[PDB]
């Protein structure tokens, strides 16, 4: 817990050598906060790219959903960390996961308008079917908050 | 009284309180009244008046449980949150609250030894010149969801224009979600329409 929480917040805080010092000493990699956040959700959140790759080649859970049901690709698709999205993707992250509203991370690049992100989640199957809660695809959250260039993209792979 | 007011209060100075987003991950909803931040991280509040407050006014902010069931509780931080180093190094704010202010060595952080009640409150200042507005910088410290502090009971944040001596010459109110990510948060809220 000690090493776990202190693996958390350098996660977070984006403190690489802390990290790497911390995993050296045995730090617990799927350390989980009381949001059910792993130093991978948060170094994926916060856009930590080496960070990432650290945690992911010393055992990171790269499909770990916090108490949102976000996975680390959630998170790096919604705050546009492409580099992290790619290399999520590479260590066998879920393209189609879905958190506690139903949003896949294609749901969460839609909305937020990161064009980049779509067209690699298309490439790694992303669902363009895929319903929320709401019944909303992808493609309806694009024209809801007005993201045209990524509406089209959607239409075409549909 | 005891329980504070959560109703809006122009007062003779019309003390408003915007968002605007300029050129940051928080996301404000004018329509649901409702501001949507991530923990620790810069939330600017725009201050309107159109006749100067008087000398020694303060602006507090101090956060609200909305629901009825909740009201009387003091909202503060989670033990993790207050006891973690985490965001807790070499502060003016106590580590139980909630809300900080950013960027001004003024903050005054209050508790009401009656109440429990948890504020900070800076010195009214008048806008730079030809700007429109005096802009606080906010800082909310656990998300929503903190098991052993909000755990995920809705907030209200509770703006006041005060005299040095606690009179209220202006109020206004909005929600507060503190989460991951504040536009999936709002797109959420929005859809549930
Ligand atoms: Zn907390």
């Amino acid at each position: 817990s000690d090493l776990g929480k202190k693996l958390l917040e350098a996660a977070r805080a984006g403190q690489d050598d802390e990290v790497r010092i911390l995993m050296a000493n045995g730090a617990d990699v799927n350390a989980a906060d009381h949001s059910g956040d792993t130093p991978l959700h948060l170094a994926a959140m916060e856009g930590h790219l080496e960070i990432v790759e650290v945690l992911l080649k010393t055992g990171a859970d790269v499909n770990a959903h916090d108490l949102e049901g976000y996975t680390p690709l959630h998170l790096a698709a919604y705050h546009g960390h492409l580099e992290i999205v790619e290399v999520l993707l590479k260590a066998g992250a879920d393209v189609n996961a879905w958190d506690s509203y139903g949003y896949t991370p294609l749901h969460l690049a839609a909305m937020t308008g990161h064009l980049e992100i779509v067209e690699v989640l298309l490439k790694h199957g992303a669902d363009v079917n895929a319903q929320d809660k709401f019944g909303k695809t992808p493609f309806d959250l694009a024209i809801d908050n007005g993201n045209e260039d990524i509406a089209e993209v959607l239409q075409k792979a549909a | 009284p005891a329980i504070p007011s959560n109703t809006d209060y122009p007062g003779p100075h019309s003390f408003d309180v915007s968002f605007q987003q300029s050129s940051a991950t928080w996301t404000y909803s004018t329509e649901l009244k409702k501001l949507y931040c991530q923990i620790a991280k810069t939330c600017p509040i725009q201050i309107k008046v159109m006749t100067p407050p008087p000398q020694g006014a303060v602006i507090r902010a101090m956060p609200v449980y909305k629901k009825a069931e909740h009201v009387t509780e003091v909202v503060k931080r989670c033990p993790n949150h207050e006891l973690s180093r985490e965001f807790n190094e070499g502060q003016i704010a106590p580590p139980s609250h909630l809300i900080r202010v950013e960027g001004n060595s003024h903050a005054q952080y209050v508790e009401d030894p009656i109440t429990g009640r948890q504020s900070v409150l800076v010195p009214y200042e008048p806008p730079q010149v030809g700007t429109e507005f005096t802009t606080v910088l906010y800082n909310f410290m656990c998300n929503s969801s903190c098991v052993g502090g909000m755990n995920r009971r809705p907030i209200l944040i509770i703006v006041t224009l005060e005299t040095r001596d606690g009179q209220v010459l202006g109020r206004r109110c909005f929600e507060a979600r503190i989460c991951a990510c504040p536009g999936r948060d709002r797109k959420a809220d929005e859809d549930s329409i």
